[PDB]
This record gives C-alpha cells, sequence and structure tokens, in this order.
C-alpha cells in the first residue's frame, strides 16, 4: 500500500513534467 | 426522410474520428521517442 | 442636467467599445466559422458566449435613461447580416446610431416600446437560416430584457421574443442541423434561455407544458447528434421534477441518458447533486455519497450561496444518515457563518448520546429545515441517534443494566429497552448477550480486528484505486507529446566529411 | 521600537476579548497609545473602545511629530548621499524604518527593511531586520511570512555558530509552535531553558519557566519527567519562587491526585484569561485529565469505579460520565463494568492503534492528491 | 417507531387510532411483527419462564407458544427457554482468502509490469 | 397516469386506455416507461380491437431507453396503424433499425439464401420495396442506384 | 453523392482498427 | 466559464473537536467540585 501510493505521485510528477513541456512550447515555435 | 436517414450517419462516424484519430496521434508520437532512441 | 450631462454620456459608448469586439467578434466568427466553417476544432464562440452571459448578469441595472441600453435596441434589431458586403454598411450602422442616441433622442424602451425592437426577421433581408446569426441575434436581445426581469408587464414581451426564439427553435428542431452545429450551438442558447424561460415561465405560469414540450426537445435528441441535448435537457427536466412528486426518479434510474459523456463541467457537476437528493428522499444507503463528494468536487470558483451551501448541507444529511460525520466547520469563507447554525446544532445533538436533545434542536428550528425542505429527512435521525447512543454505552461500558441504560438515555421505559437493545442485535451492531432475568447486558472485549479480514478490505479498496489514478496520470500525459519534428541521426555534411576523413585514415 | 511591541497586542487581547474587562485596558492601551507617536493600530480599536469624540488634536500633534521624523529623513536623504558612507541613506532608515515600523504600518517598514537587506554584506544587519519582520510576522499573524523568513534566517546562522541569533530564534520557533497546538515541537524548541534569557517578551524569565513547564507536562512522559524537569537545579530553583506551579507539576509526580484538580481548576483558569493560550484552554485540560486518568488506570485492573471519588476526585457520577467519553471517544484503554462496580482494563499490542493512524494519513494524502489530479490537466 | 426497537409504543398505537378503523393494516402490523418477536428470541438469552417472553407479544397463556416454542427453538420445558447460544461453526477459514486473494495477488500483478 | 387500470377484463378499456398513449406520451412517458409493461399480455390475449395500437407504443417508449430491437418486434407486429404516419421524426427511427436489420440479415442471406431463411412478417421487406418507391419516385436515383445494392439483391 | 459519405468513412475504420494494435506490439518489442 | 447555475440564491479545527466532545458540558468547573467535597 505505501509503494503503491508512491507510484501514482511520481507519475504526477512526471504529468507536470510534461504540460511544462505543452505550454511552454506551444506558444514559442507554434 | 432522406435528410433524417442518410445524413444522420454523416454526423456519428465523425465523433469515432475525433477521439481515434487522437489516440493514434498519441501513440505514434509516444512510439517515435523510443525509435529514436533505439537508432 | 451637469451630474446627468457628465455621468450619463460615458456609459453608451464604452459598452459599444468593448461590444463591438466581444460579441461583434462572435458576430464575424460564430456567424461566418460555425454556420460555414467548422467549429468542434475552434468552439471558442462558446466560451465567449459564456462570457457574454456572465459579463450582462451583472453589467445592466438601471432603467436607462440617456438610452445607454435603450438606444441599443433600435440600433441592434436593423440587422441583414448575410454576408461581408452587405455587413460593410452594417459596421458604419453601429456608428450611426451613436448620432440618434447623442445627436438626437431615441426611442427611450420603459417597459412600454419592446414591441418595435422584436418584429425584424423581415426588415432588410433578414433570414432564419443562419441560426447561428438569428438564435444569437435572438439571444443577444433576448437575454437583457429578462436579466432583471422586470415583472412589470414586460412578462408578455419577453413571453413573444420567446416565441420569435421558438420560431428559431422550432426550425432549430426540424430544419437542416446536420454538420453545422446548428442543434449544437443552439443546445447552449437554448438551454440558457431555458432558465429565463424558467424564471418567467416557471413559478409564473404553466411549466407542465414546458415538460410536453421539453420531452418533445429531448426526443429530437440521441437520433441525429448524440451530444449537447442529452446533458442540459435532463436537468432542466430534473429542477421541477424534484419539486414534484412525479414517478420520474425510477425513470432516471432506467434513463439511457444518464452519461452525456463530458457535458463541460458546469451542467455535469450539478447533475450528480441533482441524482443526489433522489436517493435522497429515496433512502440512501452509502450509494450517492460518493457523487454528492463529486459533485461538490467538481465545482468552479465563483460563490457558495446558491448550490454549495445546499450540497455542503445535504451531503453529510446523507452521511448523518449512516452514522458517519465529518466537521463541517472548515474553510470558513462565506458559507460558515451564515448557513450552519441550525443545521451545525443539528449535529452536535447527533455527535452526543441524548435523545430528546435532538427535540431541542427540532423544536428549534423545525422551520428552517423546511425553509429548504430537508425536513422529511430531518425526521429519521432519532434512529441513528440511538444507534450513536448503543454504539457508545455498549462500546464504553461492559456489564451494565437495562435499567440503567434507559434513564441514561431518558427512554422512560426498560420494557422497551430490552427491545431496542434487542433490535441493536437483531440489524447487526452489537453482538453480545443480556441477562434479561438479572438486568445486565455483557460485552466481551472484541480486540485484535486486525487479523480479522477488514483492513485487507480497505487496503484492496485504494490499492487498485491508486493504480487508478495513477494509470490517469499515464492517460492524461501523452498528449503533450507532439511537434517532435525532427530526429536527425548525424549530418549529411559531416557524415560526408567522415566519410572522407576515414578515406584519409585508410589512405594513410 | 518592537522591543515593548508585544505587550501592546496582549493588552489589545486584553481590551477586546474579556467583554466586562474593557476599562482598564482601554486606559492603559490609550496611555500607551496616544503617546510614543503611535498613529495607525488603534482606530479599530477605536471602534471596539468608546466614542473618544475629541481625538482629532490628539492624532494631530503625532502626526506632526510622525512628520517630523519624516522630513528628517528628508532632511537626512540628500546629506547622507553629498559625501557617502555605506549607503547612509539606508543607513539612517535602517535604524529608524523600525521607528516607522511601529509608527507606521507593515509597508513603509517593508519597503525600507526588503531595500536595506541588499546594503549590509554580512548578515549581522541582515539577520535583525529578519528577525524584526518575525516580530511583525506574528504582530498581524502572518502565518504565511513567517515561512520564508524563519528558513531564510536559518540559512544564515550556519556560516558561525551565532547562538544568540539561533537560540535566541529558538524562542521565536517556539512560540510559534505553542501559538499553534504542536506541543512536542513547543517543548523541544523550549529544550534549553539555559541560554534562553531574561528576554523583553516575557520579561519574566519565569513566565518562559511556566510556558515551557505546562508544554512539557504534556510532551513528555514519566522517565523525561523523572530525569528531566526533577533534577534541574536551573528549572527547580526558578520554580522554587512559585508555590503554585512547584504544587501543580509534584502533585502529577508525587501521584497526589486529589489535590491535582485544585490547581488544575487555576492553571486552567489562568491559561482561559491568558494570550496565546485562549485558544486551546479547552483543548488542553481535556489532554491534562486523560493522562491523569490513563496513568493511574494503567497501573490496576481489578480497581472499581467508587474508589477513584474518595482517592482521586469527588462525583462518581462524574467519574462515570467523564469516562464514558474517553473509552466512547476511543482512547483511555481499558473497559468499565458497571452494575457490579469495578473498571477493568485491557492492553492493546501496538497493531491496531499504530495502524489506525495509518489508514488517517494514506485517506488524508489520497484527498490530496487526488484533489490535485482533478485541478491540474483540467 | 419501527425503524428503532419501539415496538411497545408500536403496540400501543395499535388501538390508538383517532382516524378510522385501519383494521386490515393493523393486523398485517400484527404478523409482520409477530414473526419479529419471534425473530428476537433467537439471541443469546438465558433461561426464560413462562411468563416474560410469554407476555411479550400479548398473550396470557394459549397454545400459541405452543406454536412459536415448537415453531422455532427455546423448547418447552420445566419453565423453561432453552438457549443454544453456539455461534461456533463459521470462524477458522484460511482457504477463501487463499482462493480470493490468491485472485486479487495475480491481479495486482496485472497493472503491475504488462502494459494497457 | 393512466396506468393503473390494465387489468378491467372488459376490454373497451383497453382501447379507451390507449386513446391518451399518443397525445399525451409525452409528459407521463417517463411514468410508464419502465413500471408496466403489460404490452404483450393483451397482444397476446384472445381481446382483440386492441393489440393494434399497443405495440405502437410500446416501438415509441422501448425505442428511447434502447430497446431497438423490442421496438423492432413490435414495429413488425404492430401492423397498419404504426406505417401510417409518415409526417413526423419517426420513420427516420424505425427504418434504421428496420432496413439497418433487413440488409444486416440479408448479407447472411447472400450467404446461404436457400434453407432457414427469413421469416418475415410481410412487411420486413414490404416497406423495403416501398420506401425503395419512394427512392425511385422523389425523383432521386443516384441513391436509388444505391438501395438497389444495398439490399444485397 | 451522398452514399459513399458512410461506406468511404467505415474504410478508413478498418483501417483506423489495426494501428493501435501495431504501436501495441512495437510498446513490448522495443523493450525486448 | 464558472457561471454555475444558482438553484437557490490550523486555529479552527482541533478546538472545534472540543467543540465536539465539550460543547455544553462543565463549562465553568469551579464550583463544584468545592460543592461536593461535603455531598461526596
Amino acid at each position: 500500500y505505501l509503494a503503491s501510493l508512491i507510484r501514482s505521485v511520481v507519475a504526477l510528477h512526471n504529468l507536470i513534467n510534461n504540460k511544462i513541456a505543452n505550454r511552454d512550447a506551444e506558444k514559442k515555435e507554434g | 426522410g432522406l435528410r433524417q436517414y442518410y445524413l444522420s450517419k454523416i454526423e456519428e462516424l465523425q465523433l469515432i474520428v475525433n477521439d481515434k484519430s487522437q489516440n493514434l496521434r498519441r501513440l505514434q508520437a509516444q512510439r517515435n521517442e523510443l525509435n529514436a532512441k533505439v537508432r | 442636467p451637469p451630474g446627468g450631462g457628465e455621468q450619463e454620456p460615458p456609459p453608451p459608448p464604452a459598452p459599444q467599445d468593448v461590444e463591438m469586439k466581444e460579441e461583434a467578434a462572435t458576430g464575424g466568427g460564430s456567424t461566418g466559422e460555425a454556420d460555414g466553417k467548422t467549429a468542434a476544432a475552434a468552439a471558442e464562440h462558446s466560451q465567449r458566449e459564456l462570457d457574454t452571459v456572465t459579463l450582462e448578469d451583472i453589467k445592466e441595472h438601471v432603467k436607462q435613461l440617456e438610452k445607454a441600453v435603450s438606444g441599443k435596441e433600435p440600433r441592434f434589431v436593423l440587422r441583414a447580416l448575410r454576408m461581408l458586403p452587405s455587413t460593410s454598411r452594417r459596421l458604419n450602422h453601429y456608428v450611426l446610431y451613436k448620432a440618434v442616441q447623442g445627436f438626437f433622442t431615441s426611442n427611450n424602451a420603459t417597459r412600454d416600446f419592446l414591441l418595435p425592437f422584436l418584429e425584424e426577421p423581415m426588415d432588410t433581408e433578414a433570414d432564419l437560416q443562419f441560426r447561428p446569426r438569428t438564435g444569437k441575434a435572438a439571444s443577444t436581445p433576448l437575454l437583457p430584457e429578462v436579466e432583471a426581469y422586470l415583472q412589470l408587464l414586460v412578462v408578455i414581451f419577453m413571453m413573444n421574443s420567446k416565441r420569435y426564439k421558438e420560431a428559431q427553435k422550432i426550425s432549430d428542431d426540424l430544419m437542416q442541423k446536420i454538420s453545422t452545429q446548428n442543434r449544437r450551438a443552439l443546445d447552449l442558447v437554448a438551454a440558457k434561455c431555458y432558465y429565463y424561460h424558467a424564471r418567467v415561465y416557471e413559478f409564473l405560469d404553466k411549466l407542465d407544458v414546458v415538460r410536453s414540450f421539453l420531452h418533445a426537445r429531448l426526443r429530437t435528441a440521441t437520433l441525429r447528434h448524440d451530444a449537447d441535448g442529452q446533458a442540459t435537457l435532463l436537468n432542466l427536466l430534473l429542477r421541477n421534477y424534484l419539486h414534484y412528486s412525479l414517478y420520474d426518479q425510477a425513470e432516471k434510474l432506467v434513463s439511457k441518458s444518464v452519461f452525456p459523456e463530458q457535458a463541460n463541467n458546469n451542467e455535469w457537476a450539478r447533475y450528480l447533486y441533482y441524482t443526489g437528493r433522489i436517493k435522497a428522499i429515496q433512502l440512501e444507503y452509502s450509494e450517492a455519497r460518493r457523487t454528492m463528494t463529486n459533485a461538490l468536487r467538481k465545482a468552479p470558483q465563483h460563490t457558495a450561496v446558491g448550490f454549495k451551501q445546499t450540497v455542503h448541507k445535504l451531503l453529510i444529511v446523507v452521511e448523518l444518515l449512516l452514522g458517519e460525520i465529518p466537521d463541517r466547520l472548515q474553510f470558513r469563507q462565506p458559507s460558515l457563518k451564515r448557513s450552519l447554525m441550525p443545521y451545525f446544532l443539528l449535529t452536535q445533538a447527533v455527535r452526543t448520546g441524548n435523545l430528546a436533545k435532538f427535540n431541542q434542536v427540532l423544536d428549534q428550528f423545525g422551520e428552517k429545515f423546511q425553509a429548504d425542505g430537508t425536513y422529511t429527512l430531518i425526521i429519521r435521525l432519532r434512529h441513528n441517534v440511538i444507534k450513536t447512543g448503543v454504539r457508545m454505552i455498549s462500546l464504553s461500558y461492559s456489564r451494565i443494566s437495562l435499567a440503567d441504560i434507559a434513564q441514561k438515555l431518558q427512554l422512560d421505559s426498560p420494557e422497551d429497552a430490552e427491545f431496542i437493545v434487542a433490535k441493536a442485535i437483531r440489524d447487526g451492531v452489537i453482538e453480545a448477550s443480556i441477562n434479561h432475568e438479572k438486568g445486565y447486558v455483557q460485552s466481551k472485549e472484541m480486540i485484535d480486528i486486525y487479523s480479522t479480514r477488514e483492513p485487507q478490505l480497505a487496503f484492496h479498496q485504494r490499492i487498485s484505486f491508486c493504480l487508478d489514478i495513477h494509470n490517469m496520470s499515464v492517460k492524461a500525459m501523452r498528449f503533450p507529446p507532439k511537434s517532435y519534428n525532427k530526429d536527425l541521426e548525424s549530418a549529411e555534411e559531416r557524415r560526408e566529411r567522415e566519410q572522407q576523413d576515414l578515406e584519409f585514415a585508410k589512405e594513410m | 521600537p518592537k522591543n515593548p511591541d508585544l505587550r501592546i497586542a496582549q493588552l489589545r487581547f486584553l481590551l477586546s476579548l474579556p467583554e466586562h474587562r474593557g476599562d482598564a485596558a482601554v486606559r492603559d492601551e490609550l496611555m500607551a497609545a496616544v503617546r510614543d507617536n503611535n498613529m495607525a493600530p488603534y482606530y479599530e480599536a477605536l471602534c471596539k473602545s468608546l466614542d473618544w469624540q475629541i481625538d482629532v488634536d490628539l492624532l494631530n500633534k503625532m502626526k506632526k511629530a510622525n512628520e517630523d521624523e519624516l522630513k528628517r529623513l528628508d532632511e537626512e536623504l540628500e546629506d547622507a548621499e553629498k559625501n557617502l558612507g555605506e549607503s547612509e541613506i539606508r543607513d539612517a532608515m535602517m535604524a529608524k524604518a523600525e521607528y516607522l515600523c511601529r509608527i507606521g504600518d507593515k509597508e513603509g517598514a517593508l519597503t525600507a527593511f526588503r531595500k536595506t537587506y541588499d546594503k549590509t554584506v554580512a548578515l549581522g544587519h541582515r539577520l535583525d531586520i529578519v528577525f524584526y519582520l518575525l516580530r511583525i510576522g506574528l504582530f498581524y499573524m502572518d502565518n504565511d511570512l513567517i515561512t520564508r523568513n524563519t528558513e531564510k534566517a536559518k540559512s544564515l546562522i550556519e556560516e558561525g555558530g551565532d547562538w544568540d541569533r539561533r537560540n535566541r530564534l529558538k524562542v521565536y520557533q517556539g512560540l510559534y509552535c505553542v501559538a499553534i497546538r504542536d506541543f512536542k515541537q513547543a517543548a523541544e524548541l523550549f529544550l534549553d531553558t539555559v541560554s534562553t534569557f531574561t528576554s523583553y517578551e516575557l520579561m519574566d524569565y519565569k513566565t518562559f519557566v511556566t510556558y515551557t513547564v505546562y508544554v512539557s507536562m504534556i510532551a513528555l512522559e514519566r522517565p523525561d519527567l523523572r530525569e528531566k524537569v526533577i533534577k534541574g537545579a536551573e528549572i527547580l530553583e526558578v520554580l522554587h519562587s512559585l508555590p503554585a506551579v512547584r504544587q501543580y507539576l509534584f502533585s502529577l509526580y508525587e501521584c497526589r491526585y486529589s489535590v491535582f484538580f485544585q490547581s488544575l481548576a487555576v492553571v486552567e483558569q489562568e491559561m482561559k484569561k491568558d494570550w496565546l493560550f485562549a485558544p486551546h484552554y479547552r483543548y488542553y485540560v481535556r489532554e491534562m485529565r486523560i493522562h491523569a486518568y490513563s496513568q493511574l488506570l494503567e497501573s490496576y485492573r481489578s480497581l472499581t469505579l467508587g474508589y477513584m471519588a474518595e482517592a482521586f476526585g469527588v462525583g462518581v457520577e462524574f467519574i462515570d460520565q467523564e469516562l464514558s467519553r474517553f473509552i466512547a471517544a476511543g482512547r483511555l484503554h481499558c473497559k468499565i463494568d458497571k452494575v457490579n462496580e469495578i473498571v477493568e482494563t485491557n492492553r492493546p499490542d501496538s497493531k491496531n492503534w499504530q495502524y489506525q493512524e495509518t489508514i488517517k494519513k494514506g485517506d488524508l494524502l489520497l484527498n490530496r492528491v487526488q484533489k490535485l489530479s482533478r485541478v491540474i490537466n483540467m | 417507531y419501527l425503524m428503532e426497537g419501539s415496538y411497545n409504543k408500536v403496540f400501543l398505537a395499535k388501538g390508538n387510532i383517532p382516524a378510522e378503523s385501519y383494521t386490515f393494516f393493523i393486523d398485517i402490523l400484527l404478523d409482520t411483527i409477530r414473526d419479529e418477536i419471534a425473530g428476537c428470541i433467537e439471541k443469546a438469552y438465558e433461561k426464560i419462564l413462562f411468563t416474560e417472553a410469554t407476555r411479550i407479544l400479548f398473550f396470557n397463556t394459549p397454545k400459541k407458544m405452543t406454536d412459536y416454542a415448537k415453531k422455532r427453538g427455546w423448547v418447552l420445558g420445566p419453565n423453561n427457554y432453552y438457549s443454544f447460544a453456539s455461534q461456533q461453526q463459521k470462524p477458522e477459514d484460511t482457504t477463501i482468502p487463499s482462493t480470493e486473494l490468491a485472485k486479487q495477488v495475480i491481479e495486482y500483478a496485472r497493472q503491475l509490469e504488462m502494459i494497457v | 397516469g393512466i396506468i393503473s387500470l390494465l387489468d378491467e377484463d372488459e376490454p373497451q378499456l383497453k382501447e379507451f386506455a390507449l386513446h391518451k398513449l399518443n397525445a399525451v406520451v409525452n409528459d407521463f412517458w417517463a411514468e410508464i416507461s419502465e413500471s408496466v409493461d403489460k404490452i404483450e399480455v393483451l397482444y397476446e390475449d384472445e381481446g382483440f380491437r386492441s393489440r393494434q395500437f399497443a405495440a405502437l407504443v410500446a416501438s415509441k417508449v422501448f425505442y428511447h431507453l434502447g430497446a431497438f430491437e423490442e421496438s423492432l418486434n413490435y414495429a413488425l407486429g404492430a401492423g397498419d396503424l404504426f406505417n401510417v404516419n409518415d409526417n413526423s421524426e419517426y420513420v427516420e427511427t424505425i427504418i434504421a433499425k428496420c432496413i439497418d436489420h433487413y440488409t444486416k440479415q440479408c448479407v447472411e442471406n447472400a450467404d446461404l439464401p436457400e434453407g432457414e431463411k427469413k421469416p418475415i412478417d410481410q412487411r420486413l421487406e414490404g416497406i423495403v420495396n416501398k420506401m425503395f418507391q419512394r427512392c425511385l419516385d422523389d425523383h432521386k436515383y443516384k441513391q436509388a442506384i444505391g438501395i438497389a445494392l444495398e439490399t444485397r439483391r | 453523392d451522398l452514399y459513399s459519405r458512410y461506406k468511404k468513412l467505415q474504410q478508413e475504420l478498418e483501417f483506423l482498427e489495426v494501428q493501435e494494435e501495431y504501436i501495441k506490439d512495437e510498446q513490448k518489442n522495443l523493450k525486448k | 466559464m464558472s457561471e454555475k447555475k444558482q438553484p437557490v440564491d490550523e486555529d479552527n479545527w482541533d478546538d472545534d473537536n472540543v467543540e465536539d466532545d465539550f460543547s455544553n458540558q462543565l463549562r465553568a468547573e469551579l464550583e463544584k467540585h468545592g460543592y461536593k467535597m461535603e455531598t461526596s
């Protein structure tokens, strides 16, 4: 239950690392 | 009733297009990064 | 006239200055880019329509001297709006009536003059086939009539304007709705006019014809197009059925339209609440506390007093029916000083183990609970107060007489204090024995619930669910993969130069 | 200056919250308020006060005297820059901006303090400025602004030892940890009571002694109590001047159970009247009760219920209703019998109770990450 | 009052009607609580004589206590209701979690490594 | 709310009860939607002069609730009262099940036409070439070249 | 004509179904 | 966005739990014990 609780937070950090690659790229390049 | 028979097929199939094409264009970039890692 | 002649002339041009830039941009964008171009890839005029509702909800208040809105209707109703060579004069006509307001005196629309401001689907080549133009050009005067309401003999003017919008609405229901978002764009305009329709034409007069007409509007849904008609036509169906007592709760159980497939976070979020009160009045068995909770958590950020104070009440009404109660006094922002005191004063009695303290609540605020109408749910809490009691005393004491628990619970009768305990062993709750001959109720010490297979289920409920939110953080994640333009291997010129350098290494 | 500035806010507490007791507090609070140039912080305290109709000239002489100090700064800024020292403009108002901090509000404080923070290249002025921001951060209860300059403060003490800037700082974190209900951290920041000094905010060191004993008696168990607060010569001799607190502490230690409630009503009533303990005087003694109950009750198993009235505290039905809400509250690990008139106990192994907090924290963090996951990506 | 263990007050409402007859409804109301008292005889009670649970319903001494006493247990004896308060058989089950948990472990392993 | 009297055993209140199943089949359409479905009782009963209009309104109410084939078989066995009205939004609802079911069975009948063929209830292929005469007689032949293939005949 | 507007749109469903299976196989084979 | 159609119109939690168990109970114990020294 502990490690299962950690894994989703890890992939959430990986999600924010992708939204930063979305919103600060679409205005720059186009 | 051709407006309510044949044209009623135009409005439906497009909804399947609008998300299965999104599934492909997601999944193929997901392939493409890994293939660049391979080569 | 100086105080009016200096503070009245600036509120005509600056609302004209912003309304030539927001819904004249919707006039140039949703007529020429939804009726003639694809708006599914670019549907920003629906959220811009949300902006041109929420701005005008609090834009107009006054009876409009200086013709600051009263002169807009002789301007904004003379609209052909066919094509750019026909609207190139109309762009001048947004200016030519400013000389009518400023230079001369216009028609002061004060509760009487709405009749010559509505009979223009005919004047100067106006039509109805461009219903992105004629439904938006219906709503753009249909809103500010009814935004302040003006219940003094304006009900028939609003009514006839709703009749012309019903001509646009029957043309929407019958005539050429394929692949234009004619139905889709005017399910939002139809949906928004159902509430001005439903705050003049509902509690004044005769909603039960909007029942049959609304089942016709629901009937024309779900066949031709599968969006925007499945969503609003069910809360707009529900909102007086909850205030009625018809059987339309089990029909909402067996309905196919229960999922309108991502209904825009606003009708969908409240929909789970409206079906939450359904199983409230039909006996919450902890089924809908997650849909009340979900109905709370899918809210935006505006205010709480309209619905959120009532889901903050009714959401734990149904948990007071269970036996669990969180503390309601949380983010004391508007809701937790104004709208709790009878209702938190209710659960203060429930969290105790007193019997007639509940009556000391329910004589003090029986009418406030009938102000909202939760009173028929409040009236059955005595069962859960007394199960709270028997769990409290059966959990606290071990060898306690039946001739003590009735007096501590002020039951005034031991002879059924055998019987409340009896059904407390019948229904589950407390397990152990009663010495009815002696009087004492014995209770065993049940420890090591650890080995007993409950916390593995408390695990297993959340193991798979935390894997589910992991999987959602996987699936809501692979759209920013895009613009991955070129993974060039090395080069062409540097590859030929490396082949030339290796050729020099082979020659050397 | 900010050194007597906590007594001001404590006497604002003394003005506002005791409703009947609001006369001598508005007398001495005015006695300090309409002198020493105070202008801003008492208009709404004047609203909570009476009319005080002619305060106009009283405000005028003091906005005039405030204007004098403002205009001599305005006579200093151009002479300071002509032949410059160490930016003598910000060297004048790096000292008189605390005067502007007391007299003006936090703005003319803050822009001058973050202004002058970049002037001195050593922390010997910077960390005192940050101490001033901490002290006003208590005053406006700036619970978010204290979190910044606590870490920004502590980032400076590592170079050097700076124990008059670390042990003094521990008093600030201790008063924050007892401002919030974090008692085990409050006494742990109050661990030393040796390098702690005859302060400005507790001008009696003995008041600091009372605070650290009132938080320590909850904060630590008997081993820590039978070594730490019972063998300290520095802690014994300062409550040697205390008749009450010495008796209030030792009655629990000497197992003097019935007299413990007597001074418990005294210390709790004083805690009700006290500033900064008024948020939690209701939570304090209900911990003291269940602690004093569990200490005696984990000795015996066959101890009856009509023993505790005459030896522990009178009222058998009071003990009845008081223990019923605690076993029923889910603590005080025992099981009481009634009609054979005996209190039974049990013992839980740390397998269920240690698990209960795990499912609590799991549901809390699951609520957290699920809520954030609904927030981001629409 | 039927929701909680209020029995006696419900049987006081049996006869205290101000409105009309309600006879056919309080006769169903009679049978549906007859099998409910006939249900709550089945606890871990002690010996009850032939007076107490004899008078908990509404009877002095007919053979209706022979109807209930031969219907369920608490057998007709020498002024005795016999307590077969056993509740012994069902615990100590390792095999049922060793089947259900044996499923749920592999179901944990499915959404653990295999891509979905 | 006309629903409770479906056990009269006097067969003209079945008729007078299906008087209100077409005009006011919007408001208490939600009422008689799932609770009472005794259409097949009088439809299989010896009592005639109904079983005709009763299958129409079950073809109304089971359509919108996703029971397309339940509205389709009663759409077959309903009779002359069912296909008499084509001035609504309802013929496109019923031939998109009927002619669709026709061609998706006639692919199997294009596999094996001989033996175990369709028991047509005399309208399932009747409105095929009837609506195909509507296609031949409504001026459009770029599509009437189409239904002649889509019928697999 | 309008009869092509669904047959030519289900032809790309026959062409559209296979692709997620194909990259589904390449999900594991790039690891292998 | 965020229109939300209207149908009708620490420091805080631990002492609120003391308001849960300790709402109208005792409240001012200074004299009940001195009134129980002679009764008990």
